[PDB]
RNA sequence: GGUGAUGGCCUACCAAGGCGACGACGGGUAGCCGGCCUGAGAGGGUGACCGGCCACACUGGGACUGAGAUACGGCCCAGACUCC
RNA sequence: UAAUACGUAGGGUCCGAGCGUUGUCCGGAAUUACUGGGCGUAAAGAGCUCGUAGGUGGUUUGUCGCGUUGUUCGUGAAAACUCACAGCUUAACUGUGGGCGUGCGGGCGAUACGGGCAGACUAGAGUACUGCAGGGGAGACUGGAAUUCCUGGUGUAGCGGUGGAAUGCGCAGAUAUCAGGAGGAACACCGGUGGCGAAGGCGGGUCUCUGGGCAGUAACUGACGCUGAGGAGCGAAAGCGUGGGGAGCGAACAGGAUUAGAUACCCUGGUAGUCCACGCCGUAAACGGUGGGUACUAGGUGUGGGUUUCCUUCCUUGGGAUCCGUGCCGUAGCUA
RNA sequence: AGGAGGUAAAAAUGUUCA
């Protein structure tokens, strides 16, 4: 069955994306609704939605392409996974692309990037490499 | 092969309430009534492995159910496998 | 494979397989020549290469070839053996090195004189 | 009871338990480590010098002495070997 | 016989008090792949299911702070390694100081994620109700065609068989034809890129018993789910056992033919077996050579089952929407 | 465009490096 809904996100996205969808209805979850946020933030989508669906919620995500249909991403990769949760120190976050790219990480302080965590000297779980 | 009528038979003394058949309870006692039947049949029947499966199938989703109860609240489980006649 | 499928099973790297078993982990080994013959190498190649079947130091007897171009080898007689693979002979891993105290240096060599045990003359 | 000390460590009795696929019990191999070699690293291999711990002192067993004993250059016994 | 690969000379090159060889280890080897591989055809999906342990876990509230993470303390001997300095004339080597010591234990924090605990929810899963399709399976009974055999007429000299023949059957009345009877097995047409089943596989009809699936309703339970080591069960055909049966077919076997030979292809026969009952076996190109579950990612076109809806003939396999299937084609992507 | 089935009987092998 289903067994991460991140990895749900990240595939409908990158399916999305490649597809030249401008839309991506999914199921709702509060942290994929946080990684979409972080998305929005570091520039990777347009926009979220978070609206009600026949039972629950859904997270609406507005992709961004430029104008000659460039992809705004050109690659998500789910590392914590279920099976194998890879945790990551203040020290040894990893440097997406070159530091180009941006892991998403779950903290304490909440869901921020490899950079925010490295600047507030925390770590934890990788979620998500989304360059 | 149940009829409605032996269906809700079972159901107003497995069931919680007037309307319930999803309960651990009810679906129990359905599924032990059907292994009763078939069990008979296979008696008769022995080389009908066709419908064997089936038994082993339903057998599976019993269990399956009685693990859930026994997971929730050991006496439900206990008086369901008590009034079946069950050993576990 | 799956993460638990190898913490459970794990991975084993293919089996070496010892080689020069003869020697018994060492670089060389004393033996006497049991039989000083010459053998026919495989269909491409045809020649009368020069081998000895040797009664090691290590309870083995093996066959080994001769280097070079003559040999004063007998029977009986105390040999040095290395290891060295000769393609064409093929049930052959092992080599006989000049200064032995019996296998004298080859005649004439001026080349490479290291690996046939001639001294230099001067 | 015994020990310096806890403890089937030992003993009488009592109960019938304990360990095992998360590999008991067996078989094989091996002294362990800091370290060394390689390797981008992960890892692989190794355990020489040097340093630490262990074990052993012809084989096996045993205690005595003593703060402390595997008591190499100590004791007792048995055994193999060598010698008078 | 015209060797830059052998041997020697020159000459060149790589090192240099060393140079080469052998042995051993690592590397290269992403060649056991955690970093870092794969399994349609390259080696690789168990024959298929059920299900134990295990692994894994939808949405959500609160809490614990176990994992996780931050910080601090202690420890992580020295040597080593590394950085810097200093000293043996340099270097090696040596020393000094720091770092490392990839960790562990205590303390103090954070609670996003995992997890535990306590709950909640219905989108998964399962149940109920209504319907639907179906060679799903088992048992019993039973039908007609056809073959073969028997009996009796008619009927006479060939039939059969092949590439061509011959064995063979017949002339004691065969073949053929008509009638009747016995028995066995398989079920024409329907019947197909069709349906069902987990797979194997399932096709005459009826009855009985029985399993699974699909759609719709959303009444119910409320993550009960997925997979599944081992294990258990099912598991074509052949085969084995016991007992029946035995028409046809038919390994073996026997003749005939072909052939250089033919232990074969072809022909004539023909035993086990094929069939039934109960059981063993437990394999197959058990193949989609593709494990199961879930989500997503262009479409077109057939077809099977069901729900609805719109032109409305208000005829209607007229079309559309949707769920489940099953096929062909074709993007993106993947692929040697 | 619409519409049954067929026949070729058997007939082997290939020192050298290439």
């Amino acid at each position: 069955t289903m067994t991460d809904p991140i990895a749900d996100f990240l595939t409908r996205l990158r399916n999305a994306n490649s597809a030249y969808h401008d839309e991506v209805t999914l199921p709702h979850s509060k942290l994929k609704a946080n990684i979409a946020e972080i998305l929005k933030r570091e520039g990777y989508i347009s926009d979220y939605r978070t609206e009600d669906a026949r039972v629950g919620k859904s997270l609406v995500v507005q992709l961004k392409y430029g104008p000659s249909r460039e992809r705004s991403i050109a690659g998500l990769r789910r590392v914590s996974k279920p099976g194998l949760r890879v945790y990551a120190k203040s020290t040894n976050l990893p440097r997406v692309l070159g530091g180009l790219g941006v892991a998403i990480i779950s903290t304490s302080s909440g869901l921020l990037t490899d950079r925010q965590a490295a600047r507030q000297g925390v770590g934890g779980e990788v979620l998500a490499y989304v360059w | 092969a149940l009829t409605a009528e032996q269906k809700k038979e079972i159901l107003g003394q497995y069931g919680l309430h007037d309307t319930d058949t999803g309960s651990p309870e009810a679906q129990v006692a359905l599924l032990t009534k059907r292994i009763q039947d078939l069990t008979e049949h296979l008696k008769v029947h022995k080389h009908d492995h066709h419908s064997r499966r089936g038994l082993l199938l339903l057998v599976g989703r019993r269990r399956r159910l009685l693990k859930y109860v026994a997971q929730v609240d050991v006496a439900r489980y206990r008086s369901l496998i008590e009034r079946l006649g069950l050993r576990r | 494979p799956t993460i638990q499928q190898l913490v459970r099973k794990g991975r084993r790297d293919k089996i070496a397989k010892v080689k020069t078993a003869a020697l018994k982990g060492s670089p060389q080994r004393r033996g006497v020549c049991t039989r000083v013959y010459t053998t026919t190498p495989k269909k491409p190649n045809s020649a009368l290469r020069k081998v000895a079947r040797v009664k090691l130091t290590s309870q083995v007897e093996v066959t080994a070839y001769i280097p070079g171009e003559g040999h004063n080898l007998q029977e009986h007689s105390m040999v040095l053996v290395r290891g060295g693979r000769v393609k064409d002979l093929p049930g052959v891993r092992y080599k006989i090195i000049r200064g032995s105290l019996d296998t004298q240096g080859v005649k004439n060599r001026k080349q490479a004189r290291s690996r046939y045990g001639a001294k230099k003359e001067k």
